């Protein structure tokens, strides 16, 4: 009779529809992902189009239900997520224009290739050619050539394309009462209708700028140390006060800095911790690695993998008979089917990635009870955080010795722990300025705060002021160098990595403080402490049926992203860098240039 | 003197879907529940009121064996004092229950790749069922106020929905065949015991 009970009935039908159709779609996509042929492409695309058409039809049919007439916040959340038609609101010609430009950009990036002026027939896709070029080649000129070439080939192409895409997407967002597409993305953290837990979309920007302000010292000292080491590596190229040239960042753009580790390790005579040899010398294979990670997760009281995972998933590469694109992924096919797709090479890095993906699988196993629309993260950042914390808690030397996989008498010292923390801070602390800078630039673009013919002029500005990056070649407005990236060109939200990083250390510190660990935070391990297990499960079992702030306080007792756990975890490293930096200027000038000298 | 026909009912090859739960009457025979109890094949065996041993040497007037197929998780809902789709719309157990509940995994037959769509369940109803009442109707559901007159559409819903049984489902979603027994005592002689 009322609106509430009728929306109840409607959603109760929509669940038992979307579950079946999503199973068909995801299972077809899986069959394609393990066995790459044409008929699999056919089945996958047909099932996916059927599912998407069902979703669009159901959104349209659902918009007939009045939202504000709803009190029970579960029903309100499901109705809000469903009724958001999105791109389905534009004129059909405009919709086809969107799909057109999206496919052009995605394919251009996915097939673009480059080669030197000497052999126009011997040339490479980025992966793995330019990838390894930026990752391992130490030739300055070679890396600068790679930099400018990839920034020129896809950049000039997508530049006006990205202009048009920005226009059309601003229109798409404004259609549904979203001031722009940036705000549309930020609308994932938005929470309303809950006292003491509301969260506005601009509050997100405020929080992010805040947290970055407090992280700034650690990153600044890290950048000082790394600049000093690279000057010791490439003295004829770097200024003792100037910013770091991007083409030396161990990657084409510097999403991570991992590849600088060997180039900047302090104690270059210390034997690094690696159980690869210890693994192979005991006949360790896929089944063993994954059984060990599963035993880990049973140690903290979380439930263990149901037999379906062991039977169906693909743990070992399917030989040379059939091919698969095995980027390591975890799949929740719905209805109680969980799988992992991974070509596990028996190493240490893979022994960590297995824990990460199995953590994704645990998080998905946790909320199989919530209705369909809520089977997801509480925000766009909890999944990868719940994944990462397990890897960093199981990569500790103590845990490694606990399973006998390490010589029990390996002695921990200041040198090895500074090396470990430097590895970490190069992986994690290095990517936060990049993530924040890029997301802020994209937000400012979408808010119209920048004339189009000025985009690039502003872009490398913020890096020069945030990530300590300086371009070795003057780039004009015809390039769209950001587009040369995966997520920029493929239109993905990018701040989920920042939120992942910070929620990661909040979770880690809270969990350790729940295990009564005494000592530095990094050497902490959560194993055998069912207290931390239940503390984390009480956040896992929710899904998104609650505001993310509530599930965050259910664990860390705070109501907002907070850097203090990060600085706590990295304190010893920060002290060591403070010692080492007494002989180097911390910071950078904004006028020094590599091309206008 | 003749044995009760627990064979033809317990492991025949095609069970009836839940909303049309197949009922069978047992009388005028001798029953041996011992093979049932010590079968150790059923991954769920629970009941309320009698001991699994003592029931062998007890005499009852009439016995009823209901049988159907359901999902994994929902097997718990077959118990006096539960609520949910199977206990609300599809099946009812009275709190003064007297029989037993037997449930065994059925991912063997009842599922097949591509989805086995021969098993259905009632998804909506105007009111909850009474004990031991079976409704087979399929009149479109009046979700709104405007009558439908037999058409699918806004606020007009189909009251049956199909279990998408497949072989690659988790333990909670692989099918589960279920047999529920009840006894009753009346004035007439108790023709059912052994
Ligand atoms: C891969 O796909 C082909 C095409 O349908 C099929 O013939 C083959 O059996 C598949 N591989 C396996 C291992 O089933
Ligand atoms: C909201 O609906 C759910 C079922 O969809 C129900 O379990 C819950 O109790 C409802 N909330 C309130 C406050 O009644
Ligand atoms: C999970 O752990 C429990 C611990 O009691 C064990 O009984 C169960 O067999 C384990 N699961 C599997 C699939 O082995
Ligand atoms: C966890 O406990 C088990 C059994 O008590 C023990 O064998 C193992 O070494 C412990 N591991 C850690 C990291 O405490
Ligand atoms: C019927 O056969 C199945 C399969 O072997 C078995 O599990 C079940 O116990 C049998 N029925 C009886 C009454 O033993």
């Amino acid at each position: 009779s009322t609106i509430e009970e009728q929306a109840k009935t409607f959603l109760d039908k929509f669940n038992h529809e979307a579950e079946d159709l999503f199973y068909q779609s995801s299972l077809a996509s899986w069959n394609y992902n393990t066995n790459i042929t044409e008929e699999n492409v056919q089945n996958m695309n047909n099932a996916g189009d059927k599912w998407s058409a069902f979703l669009k039809e159901q959104s349209t049919l659902a918009q007939m239900y009045p939202l504000q007439e709803i009190q029970n916040l579960t029903v309100k959340l499901q109705l809000q997520a469903l009724q958001q038609n999105g791109s389905s609101v534009l004129s059909e010609d405009k919709s086809k224009r969107l799909n057109t430009i999206l496919n052009t950009m995605s394919t251009i990036y996915s097939t673009g290739k480059v080669c030197n002026p000497d052999n126009p027939q011997e040339c490479l896709l980025l992966e793995p050619g330019l990838n390894e070029i930026m990752a391992n080649s130490l030739d300055y000129n070679e890396r600068l050539w790679a930099w400018e070439s990839w920034r020129s080939e896809v950049g000039k192409q997508l530049r006006p394309l990205y202009e048009e895409y920005v226009v059309l997407k601003n229109e798409m967002a404004r259609a549904n009462h979203y001031e722009d597409y940036g705000d549309y993305w930020r609308g994932d953290y938005e929470v309303n209708g809950v006292d003491g837990y509301d969260y506005s979309r601009g509050q997100l920007i405020e929080d992010v700028e805040h947290t970055f302000e407090e992280i700034k010292p650690l990153y600044e000292h890290l950048h000082a140390y790394v600049r000093a080491k690279l000057m010791n590596a490439y003295p004829s190229y770097i200024s003792p006060i100037g910013c770091l040239p991007a083409h030396l960042l161990g990657d084409m753009w510097g999403r991570f800095w991992t590849n600088l580790y060997s180039l900047t390790v302090p104690f270059g005579q210390k034997p690094n911790i690696d159980v690869t040899d210890a693994m192979v010398d005991q006949a360790w294979d896929a089944q063993r690695i994954f059984k060990e990670a599963e035993k880990f997760f049973v140690s903290v009281g979380l439930p263990n993998m149901t037999q379906g995972f062991w039977e169906n998933s693909m743990l070992t590469d399917p030989g040379n008979v059939q091919k698969a694109v095995c980027h390591p992924t975890a799949w929740d096919l719905g209805k109680g089917d969980f799988r992992i797709l991974m070509c596990t090479k028996v190493t240490m890095d893979d022994f960590l990635t297995a824990h990460h993906e199995m953590g994704h699988i645990q998080y998905d196993m946790a909320y199989a009870a919530q209705p369909f629309l809520l089977r997801n993260g509480a925000n766009e950042g909890f999944h990868e955080a719940v994944g990462e914390i397990m890897s960093l808690s199981a990569a500790t030397p103590k845990h490694l010795k606990s399973i006998g996989l390490l010589s029990p008498d390996f002695q921990e010292d200041n040198e090895t722990e500074i090396n470990f923390l430097l590895k970490q801070a190069l992986t994690i602390v290095g990517t936060l300025p990049f993530t924040y800078m890029l997301e802020k630039w994209r937000w400012m673009v979408f808010k119209g705060e920048i004339p189009k013919d000025q985009w690039m002029k502003k872009w490398w500005e913020m890096k020069r002021e945030i990530v300590g990056v300086v371009e070795p070649v003057p780039h004009d407005e015809t390039y769209c160098d950001p587009a040369s990236l995966f997520h920029v060109s493929n239109d993905y939200s990018f701040i989920r990595y920042y939120t992942r990083t910070l929620y990661q250390f909040q979770f880690q510190e809270a969990l350790c403080q729940a295990a009564k660990h005494e000592g530095p935070l990094h050497k902490c391990d959560i194993s055998n402490s069912t207290e931390a297990g239940q503390k984390l499960f009480n956040m896992l079992r929710l899904g998104k049926s609650e505001p993310w702030t509530l599930a965050l306080e259910n664990v860390v007792g705070a109501k907002n992203m907070n850097v203090r756990p990060l600085l706590n975890y990295f304190e010893p490293l920060f002290t060591w860098l403070k010692d080492q930096n007494k002989n180097s200027f911390v910071g950078w000038s904004t006028d020094w240039s590599p091309y206008a000298d | 003197t003749n044995l009760c026909p627990f064979g033809e009912v317990f492991n025949a090859t095609r069970f009836a879907s839940v909303y049309a739960w197949n009922r069978k009457r047992i009388s005028n025979c001798v029953a041996d529940y011992s093979v049932l109890y010590n079968s150790a094949s059923f991954s769920t065996f629970k009941c309320y009121g009698v001991s699994p041993t003592k029931l062998n040497d007890l005499c009852f007037t009439n016995v009823y064996a209901d049988s159907f197929v359901i999902r994994g998780d929902e097997v718990r809902q077959i118990a006096p004092g539960q609520t949910g789709k199977i206990a609300d719309y599809n099946y009812k157990l009275p709190d003064d229950f007297t029989g037993c509940v037997i449930a065994w995994n059925s991912n063997n037959l009842d599922s097949k790749v591509g989805g086995n769509y021969n098993y259905l369940y009632r998804l909506f109803r105007k009111s909850n069922l009474k004990p031991f009442e079976r409704d087979i109707s399929t009149e479109i559901y009046q979700a709104g106020s405007t009558p439908c007159n037999g058409v699918e559409g806004f606020n007009c819903y189909f009251p049956l929905h199909s279990y998408g049984f497949q072989p690659t489902y988790g333990v909670g979603y692989q099918p589960y065949r279920v047999v529920v027994l009840s006894f009753e005592l009346l004035h007439a002689p108790a023709t059912v015991c052994g």
